[PDB]
């Protein structure tokens, strides 16, 4: 809808710089806690073949060893231009899916770091006013723009 | 950021981390809440000539489906078989 | 005019499923009244069951009859397993609706609808 | 350092004008921090800042004790902040209305009102359109 | 005597508004903003509003989200189980009047068709702060009560 | 231009007011009828007519992109002013 | 001149993401030794 | 008809019934049923209340947005009564108390207050007035509650001659003090169901022939008090107050054939046998009907 | 061209070849095969072929569509068979998607596909609930999304948006009751279609 | 590219087995978790002192609606009904007619704030900046009826909040 306000990426960088430490603290509370493991390890085991036939997707597949992530196999937008790893489970239980989700949080930071560095210039919506409304300054001076703004919003 | 040296040492030791370098509370490093005005760029269609809509009209290039068989040789798969994923070299194991 | 059936090939077999459904509903009413602590009688509940069955007495299509029995069996499963609550069972009786006028004159006085 | 910590705690008692002023803010606002006075609005609300606090606690307001004839010593409301200070207090801007005043318009309210729900000043909705169909008025004279 | 009754009314009003234990009906997205009100930045517990309470120990019900037809009897059952005095806070457009789903076949057009409502919090969702404003508005409403004064003029 | 009816109720800028026998004014008992006192019709009538030296003048409402769509107003008729259809400001040709 | 939100020239500094759970403490041998030493001192 | 009170819709919650009703004493037993039936059909209900707003909350869901309006009033302040009724087409008086208090005796609640509402309503041009009295109201009763009812019934009739006066027998229902009264423990009783009384009041508002009439609302059957109380214990599975309240319970329900009843208003009286369980189920600790006098 | 979506002829050709492949192998059931301009392959089948066609796509070594992404229905009242049943399948082995469509009416049952994909169990329950299409041999067919005792199938085009009944709490009966729907503000129908044709490429013969 | 989150073999030397026995019997990893909550006890909390302190917001924030004016005091709204048309919730109701001076103005402008989803589409669609979502978010009410805004309420919101609304628009209009 709009471009990023000036100064936002600086604050996203500042947030991202410290976030992996927050993930580490979460891991200190759960990852090796025997109570957490007793609650999660070997709970809800799903086999690879059951997962596919029941229609599972996402971590419900990767927890069971299936190597599938649509951002890699059927990429959209600019996901083919970023580098990241897909976490894969080995036991297909609640504990491995917990680990997958924690590791996916780390890989999201890795991607966010690349988006911040590679953000290009230019417009932020398709320059086709039969689809995307024109800028407000254009809508208030140019006749074609006003018509297209009127019709897009009615 | 106002914690005493002893309290900073105590919580660093208990956590096993240099907490003071990555405080979860923001101070002056954030960007100012008043910013200079932007001047945003325009798109590729902002031209005064050589810019007829019929040459850049995506919606009018859409076509009805191609009918390959209607009720009125080597075997093939829908696409080539997917390629094996490579183990990460950044960090293959946790 | 040749069609794939649901459960019944003709009205004769459809009517057999209808009667079995009615027997199940008839025998279930006493449990429903007690389980849901309803404030109606068993006679009132069984009268409603007859009323619901009778309103479809005019169907001559075994496929429509089959779907009516399927839906009636679904409605019974919800009641027997207590998936319904008191509010769901009691909705059959419309005890907060004022009786709408029936004759021409009464309808003429209140508004424009037929 | 524990002596410096205790000295600073004592400096808050004097920073608030003595024990009474320290206790008043402690009980009105549950906060005894001393900031820099940024300004005061016509209703008596006072605005403070301390940029050494973390983002979010670096600006605050001590509400007036009376606003539009309502005793607000204990009953403070977030809607008592007038619009010109509202922008500063929520960090939508960096500059307070004492530095960058709002543009004056004749029609802008001279007196801010807080939330009036539950009182005799509450808004009551109603249709703003006039009657649509005019009925025939029979003659006042008799003639059947 | 009127001075004693006025003070007794003030005492019980102060205790009841200083100790509001909510039962949250987290039905949809508005529940997330309720979570952010319990989170560290706003810390509802610092006002004496405990994070979570069982229905039999709760003083205020917060309807945080869309109330469908299927759900309505369950919500009314929980309201009838709350010990008195009990208050209801309707949070967000869905609970206030149906919101985005006002015209759906499966949605109650406002929870106030099912339970009496004390405070309406607008927004889709209301911000965590806006909900906190509503809770503090409920407290001021309780501060206005004159139960003992009205009792002794009976 | 808030005028009040014989029953004491304020008349809004849209001309609305409950009449004498209308039960609906019970909603205001113990409360108030919210009325905006700044009648835009009376406020625009205060602005002066702008004297210009052209047959055609444009109005964007002021403030550039913060105003209204820019329109051009003909000032050929000398028996009336040119009024902006968006903001109501008036113009007249000099001499 | 166009002005929109952009990264600084040269990009941002490195951001950490890999798990960092450091190793701490003594070996199992030393921990049992301190425990058993404490028991023997207490018994004595 | 003023254009705003012409009925519209199908008689549901969002419809316009055309009734603008002020209901005094709406926060008690009978009040909640009357307000519910008015709001069911889209009537504008004005609720003057003496109690805390907290005690009026159960009435809010009973009407579409805007249709239930609440006002403060005082029984001894005629200015507050005038504020409540001056916009209404009908005034309903349900004020009463089963016991006397230091501030309000039976003369205040059954004579002075009803007279004040009737007079102020008359002055304000209200066209319909419904006043609830009592079947056993009697100037020479041994119960001061029933003596005051008879005096007030007379004062209302002269002050508002077109008033509809309704005289119900003891009313039973979930929130009654009749069946519940026995459950918490010579004379014949004819108790009437709460919903029948409400339907009668609503029909009286809509019936033009009801103006100026006095009605007696009684149940279909008469019972011996002993047999009735026995029946209540059996239904509750229970093994078988003030002095004034005992007097009323021991007053035989009068037979008044010269007054119209529920039948004249289109209401079919509901037997006590169909509704006792609904009221008395909460008294069970987890049935042969009573003998009826013919 | 910056604003136009680029075509992909390689994928279009591959999907066209596989579409013929399927039509040759299951001529008993396949009625139509088409590939859209954005490269999605659709196999239209006779409803008798649901189980055979799905089993072949799941199990054939040159197909291996092991994942049922979604199963839904579309109501088109102008058709004699108003309900279009759509299966969207995913093949991880070949990184491809395919769509299988069939049809039924209000009274003709469709064979349940739970034997092929266990995912179908809840999807078919939702279709029955929302469109009233009956699935034969379903392990447990019953409503899933609507309230208990709800009458009608809301997602049919002729079912009104706000339905026929609405709920409220009634104090007299001390429970939630259902009543005919009345709306304080009626939903305002908008006539938005431009009377001028937008897409000549899709013009129908007059 | 992928990695394994849990594919490891514990060492079975005596030193490793004795390490794990000590962890089992001395609760070492549980004691480690205690250390982390202890470190938080001595950290400064994140809580702000509401309502004396407020959470930060931006000029784009979508709050309570208001109807705006031109500097002359004339209403900006010219009853075009684009806002009504675009509203995803059908929360806007508009009637209009020629004003006594011939101006194209509304006679009704209602927003049901309990239908509204606070999406901001109305202020995007408005060609004259007449309808905006303001910065106010503290307007909860005690009754449902108080949230059915008519034109008088919305004009009063515009006059009440214009000082802040205009400044916020000044900060963000070059992004629109
Ligand atoms: C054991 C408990 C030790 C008690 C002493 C603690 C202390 O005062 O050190 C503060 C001092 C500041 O620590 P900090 O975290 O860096 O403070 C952040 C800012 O720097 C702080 O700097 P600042 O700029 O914010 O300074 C201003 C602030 C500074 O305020 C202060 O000066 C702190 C005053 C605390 C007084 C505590 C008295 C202790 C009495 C012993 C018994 C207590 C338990 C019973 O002023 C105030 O806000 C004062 C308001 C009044 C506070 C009310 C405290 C009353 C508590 C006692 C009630 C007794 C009745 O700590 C140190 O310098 C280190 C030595 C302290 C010992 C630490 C050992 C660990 C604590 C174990 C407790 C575990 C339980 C939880
Ligand atoms: C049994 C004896 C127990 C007495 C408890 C003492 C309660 C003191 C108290 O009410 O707190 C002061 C409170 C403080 O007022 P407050 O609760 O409104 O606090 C306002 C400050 N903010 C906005 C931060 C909440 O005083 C009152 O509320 C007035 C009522 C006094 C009740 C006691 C009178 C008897
Ligand atoms: C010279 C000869 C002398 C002879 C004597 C020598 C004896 C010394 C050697 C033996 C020492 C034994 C220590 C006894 C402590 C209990 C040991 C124990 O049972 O821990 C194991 C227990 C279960 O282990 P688990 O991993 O869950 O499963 C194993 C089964 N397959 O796991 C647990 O119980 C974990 C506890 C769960 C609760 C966690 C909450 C507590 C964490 C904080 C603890 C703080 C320390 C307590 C201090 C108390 C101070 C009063
Ligand atoms: N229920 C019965 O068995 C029968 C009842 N009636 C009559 O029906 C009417 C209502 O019956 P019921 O509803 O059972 O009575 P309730 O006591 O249940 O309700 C009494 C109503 O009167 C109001 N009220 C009482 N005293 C005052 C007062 N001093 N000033 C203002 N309001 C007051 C109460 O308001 P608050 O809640 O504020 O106290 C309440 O709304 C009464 O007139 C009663 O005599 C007649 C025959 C039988
Ligand atoms: S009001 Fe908005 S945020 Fe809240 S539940 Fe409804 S849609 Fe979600
Ligand atoms: S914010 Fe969205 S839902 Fe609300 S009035 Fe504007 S367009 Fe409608
Ligand atoms: S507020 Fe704006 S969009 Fe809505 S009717 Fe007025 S001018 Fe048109
Ligand atoms: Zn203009």
């Amino acid at each position: 809808h709009q471009d990023l306000p000036l100064g936002l990426m600086d604050d996203i960088y500042e947030f991202s710089k410290n976030f992996s430490l927050r993930i580490d603290e979460l891991e200190e509370m759960l990852t090796n806690n025997r109570i957490w493991r007793n609650r999660t390890v070997d709970i809800g085991i799903v086999t690879a073949e059951d997962a596919l036939n029941y229609g599972f997707s996402g971590v419900m597949l990767r927890g069971s060893g299936i190597q599938w992530d649509l951002r890699k196999t059927q990429p959209y937008d600019v996901y083919d231009q970023v580098e990241f790893d897909v976490p894969i489970g080995s036991r297909g239980d609640c504990y491995d899916r917990y680990l997958c989700r924690v590791e996916e949080m780390r890989q999201s930071i890795r991607i966010i770091s690349q988006c911040l560095n590679k953000m290009p210039p230019g417009e932020i919506k398709v320059d086709d006013a039969k689809v995307s409304p024109p800028k407000r300054a254009e809508m208030k001076t140019s006749m074609e723009s006003l018509i297209h703004h009127f019709k897009l919003y009615t | 950021a106002s914690a005493t040296r002893f309290i900073q040492w105590l919580r660093n030791w208990a956590s096993g981390r240099d907490l003071q370098a990555k405080l979860q509370l923001r101070y002056q490093e954030i960007s100012k809440r008043t910013q200079p005005p932007p001047k945003l760029p325009v798109g590729p269609s902002h031209k005064l000539s050589n810019n007829y809509y019929c040459t850049r009209d995506g919606r009018r290039e859409a076509m009805p489906p191609s009918i390959v068989m209607s009720s009125q040789k080597k075997a093939v798969s829908p696409a080539p078989p997917i390629k094996r994923w490579e183990l990460s070299q950044d960090e293959p194991y946790l | 005019t040749s069609v794939k059936p649901i459960f019944s090939r003709d009205m004769n077999e459809a009517k057999r499923r209808v009667r079995e459904l009615y027997r199940a509903w008839y025998r279930e009413v006493p449990n429903t009244v007690h389980l849901f602590q309803l404030d109606i009688s068993v006679k009132q509940g069984r009268d409603k069951v007859r009323e619901m069955f009778k309103k479809n007495a005019h169907i001559t299509d075994p496929r429509v009859v089959d779907l009516l029995v399927i839906k009636g069996k679904m409605e019974l499963e919800e009641t027997i397993k207590v998936w319904k609550q008191r509010t769901h069972v009691m909705r059959f009786f419309h005890e907060t609706e004022a009786p709408r006028p029936k004759d021409f004159l009464s309808k003429f006085y209140v508004g424009h609808d037929p | 350092e524990l002596l410096q910590v205790l000295k600073r705690g004592l400096q808050q008692v004097s920073g608030h004008g003595g024990l009474r002023g320290y206790l008043r803010v402690l009980f009105r606002a549950n906060d005894v921090r001393v900031g820099t006075l940024v300004g005061e609005d016509k209703y008596g609300n006072k605005y403070y800042e301390d940029n050494k606090q973390f983002f979010g606690r670096h600006r605050w307001v001590i509400y007036t004790t009376e606003m539009n004839g309502k005793n607000t010593f204990w009953d403070v409301d977030g809607s008592m902040v007038p619009p010109e200070w509202h922008r500063w207090l929520h960090c939508m801007t960096d500059d307070p209305p004492t530095v960058k005043p709002p543009t004056a318009r004749k029609f802008i309210w001279t007196n801010h009102k807080f939330n009036l729900s539950g009182t005799p000043q509450q808004y009551v909705p109603y249709s703003t359109t006039r009657k649509k169909i005019q009925e025939w008025v029979p003659p006042s004279t008799p003639y059947k | 005597g009127e001075y004693v009754v006025a003070k007794l009314d003030d005492l019980i009003n102060w205790a009841r508004r200083s100790s509001l234990w909510p039962m949250t009906f987290g039905l949809a997205c508005c529940a997330v903003e309720m979570m952010h009100m319990a989170a560290p930045r706003y810390d509802m517990d610092r006002f004496g509003v405990v994070f979570r309470a069982s229905p039999r120990q709760s003083d205020v019900m917060i309807v945080a989200g869309t109330l469908t037809n299927k759900m309505a009897p369950a919500l009314r059952k929980v309201y009838d189980q709350m010990p008195e005095p009990r208050y209801v806070v309707s949070m967000g457009s869905c609970a206030n009047g149906g919101g985005y789903y006002h015209y759906s076949y499966s949605v109650v057009r406002g929870c106030d068709r099912i339970v009496p409502v004390d405070i309406y919090v607008p927004g889709c969702p209301p911000t965590a702060e806006a909900l906190l404003y509503g809770i503090l508005q409920l407290q001021k409403k309780i501060k206005r009560e004159k139960r003992l004064r009205i009792w002794y003029r009976r | 231009g808030v005028r009040t009816s014989p029953t004491g109720e304020k008349v809004t800028h849209t001309g609305q007011v409950y009449d004498d026998g209308d039960y609906r004014k019970v909603r205001f008992v113990g409360r108030q009828k919210e009325v905006n006192e700044n009648f835009a019709i009376d406020l625009i009538a205060e602005q002066p007519v702008s004297q210009v030296g052209s047959r055609v003048i444009s109005c964007d409402g002021g403030g550039g992109a913060l105003g209204h769509p820019r329109v051009y107003i003909n000032l050929d008729k000398e028996t009336k002013t040119g009024t902006c259809g968006y903001c109501g400001l008036q113009f007249r040709q000099q001499h | 001149k166009v002005k929109q939100d952009m990264p600084p020239v040269g990009g941002y500094g490195p951001i950490d993401y890999k798990r960092n759970l450091p190793r701490r403490g003594l070996s199992g041998y030393s921990m049992f030794a301190v425990g058993i030493g404490a028991l023997l001192f207490g018994y004595w | 008809l003023h254009h705003a009170v012409i009925p519209h819709g199908k008689g549901g919650r969002s419809s316009v019934s055309g009734i603008v009703a002020t209901v005094f004493g709406a926060t008690g037993f009978l009040g909640r049923y009357v307000v519910n039936h008015l709001g069911r059909m889209g009537s504008q209900v004005i609720v003057p209340h003496r109690c805390e707003p907290y005690d009026t909350m159960h009435l809010r869901p009973m009407g579409d947005l805007g249709q239930i309006i609440f006002m403060d009033w005082n029984g001894r302040d005629k200015d507050s009564i005038r504020r409540a009724v001056e916009h209404s087409s009908v005034v309903i008086n349900l004020v009463g108390r089963e016991w006397e208090t230091q501030n309000f005796d039976f003369e205040d609640v059954f004579v002075k207050i009803p007279q004040a509402i009737a007079q102020v309503s008359k002055e304000a041009g209200v066209e319909k007035f419904i006043h609830i009295s009592h079947l056993n109201a009697d100037i020479k009763s041994s119960s001061k509650y029933l003596r005051s009812k008879a005096v007030g019934e007379k004062e209302v009739r002269e002050t508002f001659p077109e008033a509809t006066i309704i005289k119900p027998a003891e009313i039973f229902g979930r929130e009654d003090r009749f069946l519940n009264y026995f459950a918490n423990i010579k004379t014949v009783k004819q108790p009437v169901y709460i919903v029948d009384v409400t339907k009668g009041i609503i029909n009286a508002i809509k019936d033009p022939d009801a103006r100026g009439k006095t009605f007696a609302f009684v149940g279909p059957s008469r019972y011996l008090l002993f047999d009735l109380v026995q029946y209540v214990f059996a239904v509750a599975h229970r093994p078988f107050t003030t002095r004034d309240k005992v007097e009323r319970i021991h007053t035989t329900d009068k037979i008044l054939p010269h007054l119209p009843g529920l039948e004249d208003l289109g209401v079919e009286a509901t037997p006590l046998e169909l509704k006792a369980i609904e009221v008395l189920r909460r008294h069970r600790t987890y049935v042969q009907p009573a003998k009826t006098i013919p | 061209r910056p604003t136009v979506r680029p075509r992909n002829d390689v994928a279009h050709k591959q999907l066209s070849a596989f579409g013929e492949y399927v039509a040759e192998i299951l001529p008993k059931y396949v009625q139509q095969v088409q590939v859209s301009c954005f490269n999605e392959l659709e196999i239209c089948i006779h409803p008798d072929g649901v189980i055979p066609v799905l089993t072949f796509l799941r199990d054939h070594s040159n197909a291996q569509f092991k994942s049922l992404a979604d199963l839904t229905a579309v109501d088109i009242p102008t058709r004699q068979n108003r309900f279009e049943i759509v299966y969207n399948l995913l093949s991880l082995r070949f990184n491809s998607r395919i769509r299988v469509k069939t049809y039924t009416d209000e009274l003709t049952p469709i064979e349940s596909s739970v034997p092929v994909y266990k995912a179908a169990n809840w999807y078919e329950r939702e279709i029955w609930d929302m469109f009233g299409v009956f699935f034969a041999n379903h392990p447990d067919l019953r409503r899933i999304l609507t309230d208990y005792g709800f009458e009608g199938h809301p997602f049919r085009k002729d079912f009104p948006l706000s339905g026929y009944v609405e709920l409220r709490y009634d104090d007299e009966v001390k429970r939630v009751v259902a009543e005919p729907v009345e709306l304080a503000q009626e939903f305002r129908k908008f006539d938005l279609n431009s009377p001028w044709e937008a897409f000549p490429a899709y013009r129908q013969p007059p | 590219t992928y990695k394994y989150v849990n594919l490891r073999e514990p060492s079975m030397d005596m030193k490793s087995v004795t390490d794990r026995a000590a962890q089992t019997l001395l609760w070492t990893e549980l004691i480690r978790g205690l250390g982390m909550t202890l470190s938080y006890l001595f950290r400064e909390p994140a809580t702000i002192n509401y309502p004396f302190e407020k959470g930060p917001l931006s000029p784009r924030f979508r709050g309570e609606h208001a109807l705006r004016r031109y500097p002359s005091g004339e209403e900006r709204c010219i009853a075009c009904k684009l806002c009504e048309a675009v509203c995803p919730a059908q929360a806007i109701t508009i009637e209009a007619e020629p004003r006594a001076d011939g101006s194209r103005r509304t006679t009704r402008y209602d927003i049901d704030m309990t239908k509204c989803i606070y999406c901001g589409f109305c202020q995007e669609a408005c060609p004259v900046d007449a309808i905006v979502e303001g910065p106010n978010f503290e307007f909860s009410t005690e009754t449902h009826e108080e949230l059915l805004y008519n034109k008088e309420k919305l004009l009063n919101n515009g006059d009440k909040w214009e000082a802040e609304i205009a400044a916020n628009i000044q900060a963000d209009y070059l992004y629109r």
